[PDB]
């Protein structure tokens, strides 16, 4: 049972 | 040396169990936020001048303004049932002593923070007296708080420290 | 609210310095340490519950050490400002002589998280078990650190914490005995 993360959205 | 710094922050709150779920994207450059997405609201804002390209952008992402909108089920709610599975009621009874310095009441070790620790004398509370520290973080999930009772050493009397936290419905006591 | 779970990162530039860490109402559940690329929890008892895919971290500062670049470039190269450290010195538990204790020195409200954290025994550096923390968030996105010394109490040891930062000119000093 997985602790989720999220994504910073990126700039290249 | 200057130096440049950039802070991102994914805040979940919760009320009432997940009835009242609030996700939070915070973008923060140099300590300053710049741009957000708060669901309450369910658009980004440009805080500052400097997040309106940033938030040009998550706005402008493909499927990224729904992605933002459904995290307070995707993550939040999700994150928060594997959390109530060993975190969200983590209890540790606090440990309690008393000793000379001016009286002073010991109480170490406990979590969660909320906790009620008064100090009687001869069976009646006074309130006149003590000082504490307040809630004292040992970063190890764990509190500690000194509360003391500026006391006239005089023959005959017990003072008792009567403290009630949640981990028992029972009190903690410790007479002198 | 009843209850707040906060994910929180940073990448700083020159240091090329980042963590990732999970926090419950004030309290570290776990970071990702990027020299070994693991989940380390804060106690190991919780990763019996629960499960966090490291790499996943990882991604994440090198995404965030990216979207630095673009806004220090964006903002002119305006630099962050140095904000000053507050320091206390106290035991873990109530202390005893010759029970073996923990001092903690909890440095907050300071920015950027970069520290150089000294204990003194009677003028002199000790170093043997020291521990620390990651650097906690908070609301004002400034820093929070912990660090602990495992100590036996005496009655003639007195221990010095010394915190250097760039917002202070001199270091901070503090004891207890």
């Amino acid at each position: 049972n997985d602790i989720l993360s999220r994504l910073d959205p990126p700039e290249a | 040396p200057a130096h440049f710094l950039y802070q991102v922050k994914f805040e979940c709150q919760f009320s009432n169990g997940t009835e009242r779920v609030r996700y939070l994207h915070r973008s923060i450059y140099n300590g300053q936020e710049d741009v957000r997405f708060d669901s309450d609201v369910g658009e980004f804002r440009a805080l500052t001048e400097l997040g309106r390209p940033r938030a040009e952008y998550w706005n402008s992402q493909k499927d990224y303004l729904e992605d933002e909108r459904a995290s307070v089920d995707t993550y939040c709610r999700h994150n928060y049932g594997v959390l109530d599975g060993f975190l969200v009621h983590r209890q540790t009874a606090p440990t309690v002593t008393v000793f000379p310095a001016l009286l002073v009441c010991s109480v170490n070790g406990f979590y969660p923070g909320p906790i009620e620790v008064r100090w009687l004398r001869d069976g009646r509370e006074e309130q006149a007296g003590v000082v504490s520290t307040g809630l004292i973080r040992n970063g190890d999930w764990t509190f500690q708080m000194l509360v003391m009772l500026e006391t006239v050493p005089r023959s005959g009397e017990v003072y008792t420290c009567h403290v009630q936290h949640p981990s028992s419905s029972s009190p903690v006591t410790v007479e002198w | 609210e009843d209850h707040v779970i906060i994910q929180a990162e940073f990448f700083m530039e020159p240091d090329l310095t980042g963590e990732f860490m999970f926090d419950f109402d004030g309290d570290e559940i776990f970071h990702v340490d990027m020299q070994k690329k693991e989940t380390v929890w804060r106690l190991e008892e919780f990763g019996k519950f629960a499960s966090f895919e490291a790499q996943g971290a990882l991604a994440n500062i090198a995404v965030d050490k990216a979207n630095l670049e673009t806004m220090m470039k964006r903002s002119n190269y305006t630099p962050n400002t140095n904000v000053p450290p507050e320091m206390t010195v106290f035991p873990n538990k109530a202390v005893e002589l010759g029970e073996p204790n923990i001092l903690i020195c909890f440095i907050d409200k300071f920015s950027p998280p970069v520290l150089n954290v000294t204990w003194l025994q009677n003028g002199k550096p000790v170093t043997t078990g020291v521990s620390e923390t990651v650097f906690l968030p908070r609301e004002d996105h400034l820093f929070r650190k912990f660090y602990y010394l495992p100590f036996l109490p005496s009655n003639e040891d007195v221990y010095d914490c010394k915190v250097e930062h760039w917002g202070l000119e001199e270091p901070l000093i503090k004891h207890w005995e």
